[PDB]
């Protein structure tokens, strides 16, 4: 066959590129960073009305100051979150302080390229790259509210706003237009909800999507359904107003 | 020694070995779970390729993981034993360290994690198994039902089915299960479970087994007669119209 | 060394275990239950080195419970005691042996006979009508040699224990803060809540 | 032909080529341009940082290895993280064990040998990144070019990445002028920014778009970005 | 490297089947038929010796029937050498159990273990599976007489009567027809010999082409006896049943 | 060292001294012998300073990990068993700790666990640990009732440490006081023995022996 | 301190005319404290008999080990192990633990089923074989047993006579040992039958 | 470096064949004929010394090997494969038997060990099956005289008489006519010599033919005296001269 870490003639890693295709098939996730916080939203996308939608967990806490959202092969994300949590708690054990959001993201990205069938450099025992992308959001004293996009290539970019998953290219153009350095948190919540509403196949309600933020004051919160539902009432009333 | 990457991505972004593991589930005998207001019922079909079996000693389809949690499955029988054992071991480990039995969600997350691990480790193939895990958290009287699959994904269902012709029985449950008013009783829960299997099994006293899980470790399997009394009554409703 | 006694009567096995936990100069606790239920019809009491004691008991408990789930069946007391002995037998030649002595009392639902097994930290096992670990036996074995009958009732067996505990309270130098008493019979394991004054 | 001999790094082609290594080399060309150049007193790195969206950050290209040594990257960024990290450790080992700042030449040889091991063994892969290493050691200012094939070259100047050929011809032309630009940091950087602008096409080099690094005589390796590179635009 | 030559023994087909298990099963189907029948007072194992010659010493021979325990035995269909590897580990497992608990190993526990070893060769290690199907005949004090079957997949099931190897379908149909729950061992003996006699791919069913065994509570003891039939004993019992 | 924890009507009282010694040398009079594991969990320290401080700070991390993993507060039983089981791994290596893990979960009510480096783990209502324990026990045992007010309980705790600080050469410095309810622990101050002693004598008539 | 003197216990074997005999005491102690008077130290695999003295935990372990190995042997060999062969299996099994030995004094007795020849042997804790034609002794009263045997014994005794001899040898040796006694059992092994008798003795 | 062939090289084909085992048996078919015959008081194994050069000294290459004093072996197929199996067979007879019961293993068990070594070459990573079939003949106290065949798969079967390699089908037939259960050892040696003459093309003498027996104990072959129970190996290789003597009464 062909080695799992083979380059293409264009100079790309076959497995990483294919991994990226798996992510395009995943549920939409959107993050927006403001000076009042970072909002993280996802499309639940239940496969049946018998599925208890609130058991869909695609937004997770890493630490009080870091949360993340996932898109793609979501089962692949469990050990990534486990590593992230451990890195955060561990850092705090060694340094009596919060880990920086960037350092946390870098740690997670370090895991990403540890795949192969025995590569000469260190012990990469993972048979394939992860099939999931992550949006890591948080706050720290030095560099404020931050949003990172962590890919299975080991690279991570910082974003003012970012969408990953099925509707991502569409959602991204919409984010390109709507984002400015002055949004408020409320404006950002509404804006995630709106963009998610455009790209989603079902009718977006408080059940088939989920919102969350991370602020300096209260940490990472996952909004309960009743709170999001009122924001959904509220987005409809402003779109009707013009 | 043997660490060949068997589960890899193909060009369109699929992992075929996992996808094919699902095909193994599709061939397994059907399995269904419905939660009542105050119980969970697990139903399984028995195949008829061969008959002359010893039902006393033949491994039954529903497995106790602990006194309060049960597991059923569709797919490769042999593969399922590997999962059941790891789950039973973990259950005792949890009681040993935490001093509390596992929650149904905890146990489900463990089994799913094992499943996932086998999709990104050298030299192994995915489990050709999907599971239904059901029961009650220690000291909860709120019934729990979860489903796992070869990929390692898991989630909770009011009612779910897996295996051959699960497509059919899901249809039945979808237009027959109301979340507003779960089956109020063990009896009307069991009856809904048999009904769903009767869509697929096609005449089945000895072809249907039912386990009932009630709160605080009350788990019983029904006998043929008890089950057959449900089959008899259900077919009388059809002719009375 | 905690008081650890056991007596097999007609239809049950009675276990009595001292309640005190003393560390150096102080009695830290006077209501310590030096016992683990291994299965619905098998009980184990234990005494020895501080940590090893509970650590060993709970580890045996976890294993028997695992067996019960895998097989949907309860091992005979003879099987459970053989399993325990083997664990202690390995333990003694390892880097840090478990310093734990145990009594296993079981009701064998297959035969309908009570059974008492004494096993020390070396993995020395013997089946007995009555047994003890540590210094307890030095006072109690003679009482029991005198007063024991194989057809005694559970109530007679409790009176005979009361005699043993009275002798220990008179002649032993330590205050062991009384015993917790448990009966193992056809119907399971129960605790006599009234031994403080019976 | 080619298709039958490019499966892994352990396979020679009939002409003696190693295609997997050549494919790694292609990741460099697809990378954003970076430039390095030196006098006898200083050495400079200039890099054009790339962004994904106008909502994205520009990905960092310059890594510090010691107080006297650092590098710029073109290609797979994670591979540069692995290799700079190794270099960081070697720089570190030299100090702890020998109380000695590692010779830039010696760092060159170490990186060569590390890359090589991945071009001859099964299940491994070549590194997919090019590196430009500058430092100031006991024999003065230094610039190095690292190729994933293992080839490390000492130079006065060079550039790697997309459209890098522009700057390379500029530096080759400027050679006699910049080699003398001693005791004046701002003029050496100016020559570097002029070199890197000979490789522009797409857009202009902006404030958060530039990255510059400097090391020399009495200057510990320092990274300049944003506002701090403004006086060079 | 090596990857080139790897047959990948443990992958799924697109239809979700295991190639190597299926082909092993195909190999088993050519092997001499073995029959197991459980009665109320005992169990019968019978098997057809595949390929024979005048010069084959039958007195010293064993290829199909193996003693695992004093209370458990197996009939083999498939590669004898593969079976012996498995049989030996099974004997060890039984003794490990006996040493641990001071009780003979319950029949299922042993069967599950052997089935687990087979299952492993199906999921990891890149080796071919064992080309073996087992019929287990045993007694224990929880379930009485038991009959089990395991194959290269590592799946196992319990039966009142079963066959493995060649012509199972025909043999299964024949057993389904004539088997009755109230059967005695002596009736079971006759059923097994009839069934093999009706499914042989040879002209006629002679003693030299059989191995025979019974697990009986032989009533005068109030304990269970494994009888491996000697060649003469098969020749006798073949006459009684009316095959000569 | 003297540390105590007792369970009563109002929850948990935790009281410790603050002295460290190296032989007869007083190394510190300002040691913080209570570790705030979380808003609802406290640990006390007796024996080896390093051993206790390190492994109880570590416990905090293991508890925080639990809550991220199970989306719920760690139980007192589970927290204590972590430290217990860890310490048991090291049995015979020479770890030296006498420790109390105190918390108030909904499921267990107010709960105290004693954990030491021998691997002993005990649940109970009253514990005193340290070289001055026996002194604390005399005062505590003779004035304890379940039905003590939060005020009286806080005082009995504080007074028990005072007793031990006085007689035990290796106890002293100051008293640190905690009250635990389901809402979480509440700090009730640092009371220097140098001023507390005279205050208590005068107001209580106790310590009649000492000339003052 | 001495693992060979904790539980206490004696075993003795003798050859006679077309017979062998093996005997043990029944005591299981823990220093001065008698714990059990039913602790038998003779075991048998097929027609081969083994008595073990020494540390009780090792006595039990070794029995379970030889049961295990003789079971496997019989399955492969399709015959019962013989006294000569078993003696070798004991030896190599003990020597295998040379520097962490079992604290036992094993004794083998039996009649070869093929040859009718009476056979006894004794071992040290590390497997050295002593194959006497007359008697073997083992345990905390071995000095006393050597004395009794060296006087009481004569060749070619009839099973009924050999019984009287070996019983006196054991009884009188045990009564001079604080750690032996509390009952006694004697096996008279003939080709055809094996008789087992419990003796009456002092219970102090 | 490092053996990275951790996977089976023998696998099942769709028809259920194990290819490499078949191919090994094919290699056995090309090999020089060997045979064994079991008498009432002995066993004989024989084969042809097919020398590869008249410059070679054919005595320096024995095809009949002693495994224990009472057990001998011969083969058909690949010579070097056989040689290493002999080394291993001899060793396993010690490590798994002599060092444990102080006696040499009975024939069936040593066979059983050899067979296992061959089975493993059929399943383990990175190996090919052995390209040989063995005939193992021996004696032990409790089983008496006994002949076994071991095939590349690891299967073995007991024989009254048989032949393997080149002319096996013809030779097996010739043995079916001549064999009875009353054969004395000398008679069996005679049948062996007749049967092998059909297989040999060229010269047929004590230099070309390699023949060994398992018969009576040979105290003259022991090397020492003084232990009554050591009464000498039952395995004996016949000399060139001993063969020629029996070829004149042929
Ligand atoms: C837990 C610590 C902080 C408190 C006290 N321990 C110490 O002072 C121990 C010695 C000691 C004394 C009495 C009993 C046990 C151990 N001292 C230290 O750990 C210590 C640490 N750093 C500097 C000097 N001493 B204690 O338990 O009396």
């Amino acid at each position: 066959d062909r080695g799992v870490s083979t380059f293409s003639p264009e100079g790309r890693l076959f497995q990483v590129e294919y991994s990226l295709e798996a992510i395009k098939l995943g549920s939409t996730a959107i993050g927006i960073a403001t000076k009042e916080g970072v909002v993280l939203g996802v499309e639940k996308r239940a496969t049946s009305p018998l599925l208890e939608s609130d058991s869909i967990e695609k937004i997770v806490e890493i630490d009080r100051h870091i949360g993340c959202a996932m898109s793609g092969l979501t089962a692949d994300a469990r050990s990534m979150i486990e590593h992230a949590r451990t890195a955060a708690v561990t850092h705090n054990l060694y340094y009596d302080e919060d880990i920086n959001v960037e350092s946390l993201t870098q740690s997670v990205c370090d895991l990403a390229l540890r795949f192969g069938e025995g590569a000469s450099g260190e012990e990469r025992l993972m048979s394939r790259p992860f099939g999931v992308a992550l949006l890591i959001a948080g706050h720290d004293a030095d560099d404020g509210y931050q949003l990172f996009h962590a890919e299975p290539s080991g690279t991570f970019y910082r974003y003012n706003a970012k969408a990953i998953g099925s509707g991502s290219e569409g959602a991204q153009a919409e984010l390109l237009n709507e984002w400015h350095s002055s949004l408020t948190l409320k404006e950002a919540e509404l804006l995630v909800l709106k963009i998610l509403k455009q790209v989603m196949e079902e009718k977006l309600d408080e059940n088939n999507a989920q919102l969350s933020c991370i602020t300096k004051q209260d940490g990472f919160k996952i909004y309960d359904n009743e709170k999001t539902a009122e924001l959904i009432k509220e987005l409809k009333e402003k779109e009707a107003a013009e | 020694g043997y660490d060949r990457a068997l589960s890899i991505f193909s060009p369109d972004g699929h992992i075929f070995q996992v996808e094919y593991a699902l095909e193994a589930v599709k061939r397994g005998t059907c399995a269904v779970g419905v939660k009542g207001k105050n119980c969970v019922v697990l139903g399984c079909e028995r195949r008829s390729t061969l008959k002359l079996q010893d039902t006393r000693i033949t491994p039954s389809k529903v497995s106790k993981i602990d006194s309060h949690v049960v597991l059923s499955f569709s797919g490769l029988n042999a593969d399922s034993r590997i999962l059941i054992e790891k789950a039973r071991v973990e259950a005792q480990s949890h009681r040993l360290t935490l001093e509390d039995p596992v929650t149904v969600e905890y146990l489900t997350r463990y089994v799913a994690g094992v499943q996932q691990r086998y999709t990104q480790s050298g030299g192994v193939r995915p489990f050709g198994v999907s599971t239904l895990i059901a029961g009650f958290d220690p000291r909860d009287d709120e019934p729990k039902l979860y489903q796992t699959e070869p990929s390692g994904i898991y989630s909770s269902w009011s009612a779910q089915t897996i295996g051959r012709n699960s497509k059919t029985v899901r249809e039945f449950l979808e237009k027959n299960y109301d979340r507003k008013e779960p089956p109020a009783t063990v009896e009307e829960c069991v009856k809904l479970t048999v009904r769903s299997l009767l869509e697929v099994v096609q005449t089945g006293a000895k072809n249907i087994e039912i386990t009932v899980v009630k709160p605080d470790s009350d788990i019983v399997a029904l006998s043929s007669e008890e089950i057959n009394q449900y089959v008899t009554q259900i077919e009388q409703e059809k002719q009375e119209q | 060394m905690d008081i650890i006694l056991g007596i097999r009567v007609q239809d049950s096995v009675i276990l009595a275990s001292s309640k005190a936990v003393t560390r150096g100069i102080s009695v830290l606790k006077d209501s310590d239950d030096k016992t683990r239920q291994l299965s619905p019809h098998t009980l184990m009491s234990f005494a020895g080195e501080a940590g090893d004691t509970v650590q060993f008991a709970e580890y045996i408990q976890a294993n028997i419970q695992l067996y019960s789930i895998r097989e949907d069946y309860e091992l005979s007391p003879q099987a459970v005691s053989s399993f325990v002995r083997q664990e202690l037998a390995k333990s003694i030649r390892s880097r840090r042996p478990y310093q734990v002595n145990v009594l296993i009392g079981g009701y064998d639902k297959k035969k309908n006979k009570p059974e008492l097994y004494q096993i020390d930290y070396l993995g020395t096992k013997v089946e007995l009508p009555y047994g003890a670990h540590g210094y307890s036996g030095f006072y109690t074995f003679s009482l029991l040699d005198h007063h024991y009958r194989p057809d005694m009732t559970t109530e007679e067996g409790l009176d005979l224990l009361k005699l043993c505990v009275q002798e220990l309270e008179k002649r032993m130098p330590m205050d062991f803060k009384g015993v917790i008493v448990k009966i193992v019979d056809k119907d399971g394991i129960r605790q006599v809540d009234d031994f403080q004054a019976q | 032909f080619r298709n039958n001999y490019d499966g892994d790094t352990v396979t020679f082609s009939p002409t003696g080529r190693l295609f997997q290594v050549e494919y790694a080399l292609e990741a460099i060309k697809q990378g954003s341009v970076t430039v390095g150049l030196r006098s006898n007193t200083h050495a400079v790195l200039v890099a054009l940082k790339r962004n994904a969206d106008e909502l994205s950050s520009y990905q960092k290209k310059i890594i510090k290895c010691d107080e006297h040594m650092g590098l710029s990257l073109a290609g797979l960024a994670p591979d540069a993280r692995v290799l700079s990290n190794y270099l960081r450790q070697q720089c570190n080992y030299s100090s702890l064990v020998f109380n000695r700042k590692l010779a830039v030449e010696r760092a060159g040889h170490l990186l060569c040998d590390k890359a090589q091991k991945n071009t001859q063994s099964y299940g491994g892969r070549p590194y997919g990144v090019g590196l430009l290493i500058i430092g100031y050691d006991k024999s003065g200012a230094h610039l190095l070019e690292f190729q994933p094939s293992g080839n490390v070259t000492e130079l006065y100047g060079t550039a790697i990445g997309a459209r890098s050929q522009g700057a390379k011809t500029y530096l080759e032309r400027t050679l006699d002028t910049f080699i003398k630009i001693d005791g004046n940091p701002d003029e050496l950087i100016k020559a570097g920014v002029e070199a890197i602008s000979q490789s522009l096409r797409d857009e202009s080099l902006t404030v958060d778009n530039l990255s510059i690094a400097i090391v020399g005589k009495d200057t510990p390796f320092t990274i300049y970005d944003g506002e701090a590179v403004a006086k060079y635009i | 490297g090596s990857r080139r030559y790897d047959s990948r023994t443990t992958i799924f087909s697109p239809e979700g089947r295991l190639y190597q298990v299926e082909y092993a099963l195909e190999s088993i189907s050519h092997a001499g038929t073995a029959i197991g029948i459980m009665a109320s007072d005992g169990i019968v194992l019978a098997a057809e010796r595949k390929v024979t010659s005048t010069l084959l010493e039958q007195d010293t021979s064993t290829e199909k029937l193996y003693k695992l325990n004093d209370k458990i035995a197996v009939a083999v269909a498939g590669l004898t050498a593969d079976a012996e590897i498995l049989i030996n580990t099974a004997r060890i497992h039984a003794q490990n159990y006996l040493k641990t608990y001071n009780e003979d190993i319950p029949v299922e526990i042993l069967v599950r273990r052997l089935s687990d070893i087979k299952q492993g060769y199906t999921q990891h290690g890149g080796l071919r599976p064992f080309g073996v199907s087992f019929i287990y005949a045993g007694y224990d004090d929880r379930y009485g007489y038991q009959l089990y079957t395991s194959n290269p997949s590592g799946n196992y099931t319990g039966w009142k009567a079963i066959s493995v190897g060649a012509n199972t379908s025909a043999a299964q149909t024949l057993l389904q027809m004539d088997y009755k729950d109230d059967m005695k061992v002596d009736d079971a003996i006759e059923l097994a010999l009839k069934t093999l006699s009706k499914t042989t791919d040879s002209s006629a069913l002679t003693y030299d082409r059989l191995e025979f065994a019974t697990i009986r509570k032989g009533a005068n003891d109030g304990e269970v006896y494994q009888k491996i039939f000697k060649p003469q004993e098969i020749k006798d019992i073949l006459v009684k049943t009316g095959i000569t | 060292t003297t540390t105590l924890a007792f369970r009563f009507q109002g929850g948990i009282i935790v009281a410790v001294d603050s002295r460290a010694t190296a032989g007869n040398w007083v190394a510190s009079q300002t040691v913080k012998k209570v570790i705030e594991i979380n808003p609802f969990l406290l640990g006390t320290m007796a024996g080896g300073a390093a051993d206790c401080q390190f492994w109880e700070t570590w416990l905090g991390s293991q508890c925080r990990l639990h809550e991220l993993r199970e989306k719920e507060r760690i139980s007192v039983a589970a927290a204590s068993k972590i430290l217990s089981n860890l310490v048991y791994q090291y049995k015979g290596a020479g770890l030296s700790m006498g420790t109390m893990i105190c918390g108030y979960t909904r499921k267990e009510g107010p709960t105290i666990y004693y954990v030491d480096s021998d691997g002993t783990r005990l649940k109970g209502d009253i514990f005193c640990v340290g070289s001055g324990q026996t002194f604390a026990y005399g005062v505590l045992d003779s004035n304890y009732k379940w039905d003590l007010s939060v005020e009286d309980a806080l005082y009995l705790g504080k007074r028990s440490i005072l007793a031990a600080a006085h007689r035990d050469a290796y106890s002293g410095g100051s008293v640190n006081l905690y009250h635990v309810t389901e809402d979480g622990w509440i700090y009730h101050g640092n009371h220097d023995v140098g001023e507390l002693f005279w205050k208590v004598k005068e107001e209580e008539g106790s310590f009649n022996n000492v000339i003052g | 301190s001495d693992p060979s003197s904790i539980n206490g216990g004696i075993v003795v074997a003798m050859t006679g005319k077309d017979c062998v005999a093996i005997a043990c005491d029944l005591r299981l102690g823990s220093q001065s404290l008698g714990v059990s008077n039913k602790f038998e130290k003779i075991f048998h695999y097929g027609h081969v008999f083994l008595g073990i003295t020494g540390l009780a935990t090792d006595v039990t372990t070794l029995n379970e080990m030889f049961r295990y190995k003789t079971n496997l042997y019989k399955l492969k060999e399709e015959r019962a192990i013989e006294p000569e062969t078993f003696t070798q299996l004991v030896s190599s099994s003990l020597y295998e633990r040379r520097f962490g030995p079992y604290f036992v004094g094993p004794v083998v007795a039996g009649i070869n089923s093929k040859s009718g020849k009476p056979f006894i042997a004794g071992f040290d804790l590390i497997g050295c074989i002593d194959e006497a034609k007359d008697f073997i002794v083992s345990g905390t009263a071995s000095d006393q047993l050597f004395g009794m045997c060296e006087s009481l014994y004569e060749p070619n005794l009839e099973p009924e006579d050999l019984f009287e001899t070996i019983s006196q040898a054991l009884l009188n040796a045990a009564d001079r040992d604080a750690l032996s006694g509390w009952g006694a059992v004697v096996y008279i092994i003939k080709k055809d039958e094996v008789v087992k008798r419990y003796l009456k003795m002092r219970q102090d | 470096m490092t053996d990275r062939y951790s996977f089976s090289l023998t696998t099942f084909s769709p028809s259920g064949k194990l290819g490499q085992i078949d191919y090994a048996l094919t290699a056995v078919k090309q090999g020089v004929t060997s045979l064994g015959i079991k008498a009432t008081n002995g066993v004989v194994i024989a084969t042809e010394k097919k020398s590869s050069s008249p410059l070679a000294m054919s005595e320096t290459l024995s095809k009949v090997s002693l495994l224990t004093p009472d057990i001998g072996a011969v083969y058909s197929g690949m010579g070097p494969d056989y040689r290493v199996l002999v080394d291993k067979s001899r060793k396993v007879a010690h490590t798994s038997y002599k060092r444990i019961y102080g006696e040499y293993p009975p024939t069936k068990l040593l066979v059983s060990e050899v067979a296992k070594i061959m089975q493993e070459a059929t399943q383990s990573g990175g190996v090919r099956p052995f390209g040989v079939s063995l005939l193992i003949a021996g004696h032990d106290e409790f089983n008496g005289f006994s002949l076994y065949q071991v095939d590349p798969s690891g299967s073995y079967f007991p024989w009254k008489a048989t032949a393997i390699g080149k002319g096996s089908v013809a030779a097996k037939t010739f043995l079916e006519k001549r064999w009875n259960d009353e054969l004395e050892l000398e008679d069996a040696i005679h049948i062996a010599l007749l049967t092998l003459k059909e297989s040999v093309e060229g010269e047929f003498n004590g230099d070309t033919i390699e023949l060994a027996i398992i018969g009576d104990e040979n105290p003259d072959l022991l090397g020492y005296t003084g232990i009554p129970t050591d009464k000498g190996p039952r395995f004996r290789k016949l000399t060139s001269q001993e063969i020629n003597d029996r070829l004149e009464a042929l």
